[PDB]
């Protein structure tokens, strides 16, 4: 929440989160390699995952750090997650809540009214546009977020088992940047345009 | 479960072997201030203090301490009201500990029941230390002394009613 969080020392702001932020990239270098595929990793796919990390938030009342936030969740989703989305965001911390991620696909700008030259543009789509599936492509690029879930019928009406229906938006997430994370979900999303018979209901 | 038991594997028999009661304890149920701590040194310096502690305002007046978190004692209980009907006692605790109290919130943590590996057998796994209370019946009617205490104003007690079954203050 905010407890001493002070005008005093803003000093503790550079241990409090930096201890974490080290765990962070420890991870997502994996799949920023881009060229090189997989690096070590230290088993920290299972760590790091779900409502965890988050809790650091409410810096929105007084300053320890009050950009070290933002970092969480664009970096700890890896490559693995174009299948499934583990849960780094849909609930955070006391109070309030990280809101300046949308405001990564654009400028850091809507309080200010100039850019501030906020970071994290890179890694945000280090981790958007190279990770595909309902996640982190439900909530940008078309969507609202409930992951795993969207089907505009084109597709079994049943929870997701024939998947045309979500291919739609990871087909503009398969770009060049990807390496082999796309290189075959460019083989399955050739059938939706594929003159045969399919677009008379794939066009969507 | 069965052979021998404290008193959690007691609270939750009761929970299972009945459903009118388990729904009626789901309804009561369903339905971010910047707070620097501490205290005890203005106090000395006007008068007396002579012991550090909340129960010092017991003795006495309540106005023997800092009187901005005389100012917490209401206003913060009173989010705690909102809480409490919005289910839970340790999100209460949490906002309790932004309150300035940190001896006063011992008192929710009161309001566990012992959960332990010497004394529960199904509660010995997701827990392997000592918690909660095991006098938490003399707890309760400790607790609800409180609830009438007239030294006491509602703006704290109404939330000790509410711990030991609530009278409507």
């Amino acid at each position: 929440n905010t407890t001493t969080k002070i005008l005093g020392d803003k000093i503790l702001g550079n241990l409090y989160s930096k201890v974490m932020n080290n765990s962070f990239k420890l991870c997502t270098l994996l799949i920023a390699i881009r060229g090189s595929n997989r690096d070590l990793k230290p088993s920290n796919l299972e760590k790091l995952l779900f409502i965890n990390s988050s809790k650091l938030v409410d810096v929105y009342t007084y300053v320890h750090f009050k950009v070290q936030i933002i970092e969480l969740l664009s970096y700890l989703v890896e490559a693995p997650w174009n299948d499934d989305y583990p849960f780094l965001l849909s609930f955070l911390g006391e109070a309030k809540s990280m809101a300046f991620l949308k405001e990564v696909l654009s400028d850091l700008s809507s309080p200010v009214q100039d850019w501030n030259l906020l970071r994290s543009l890179y890694i945000f789509f280090t981790t958007l546009l190279e990770s595909k599936q309902d996640g982190l492509s439900i909530l940008f690029l078309t969507g609202q977020f409930a992951s795993n879930k969207k089907i505009n019928d084109e597709s079994s009406i049943d929870k997701k088992s024939s998947i045309l229906t979500v291919l739609q938006k990871n087909s503009l997430l398969l770009d060049s940047t990807p390496e082999e994370v796309s290189c075959k979900l460019l083989e399955t999303i050739t059938y939706v345009l594929n003159t045969w018979t399919n677009s008379k209901i794939f066009i969507k | 479960l069965h052979p021998y038991n404290s008193r959690g594997l007691f609270e939750k028999k009761l929970m299972q072997d009945n459903k009118q009661l388990y729904q009626i304890w789901i309804v009561m149920v369903w339905l971010p201030k910047n707070v620097p701590t501490s205290k005890w040194l203005n106090s000395i310096t006007s008068g007396g203090l002579k012991s550090c502690d909340l129960d010092f305002p017991l003795r006495e007046n309540t106005n023997v301490l800092d009187v901005k978190d005389k100012e917490e004692d209401h206003i913060f209980f009173k989010y705690i009201y909102e809480l409490i009907l919005a289910g839970a006692i340790d999100e209460a605790l949490e906002e309790a500990k932004l309150s300035d109290n940190i001896s006063i919130c011992m008192i929710l943590c009161g309001i566990q029941e012992y959960l332990n590996p010497v004394i529960d057998t199904q509660i010995a796994n997701e827990f392997n230390t000592q918690q909660g209370i095991k006098k938490h019946s003399l707890w309760r009617r400790t607790v609800y002394s409180l609830s009438q205490q007239a030294g006491l104003d509602p703006y704290e007690r109404a939330i000790y009613s509410y711990l030991s079954g609530a009278i409507p203050n």
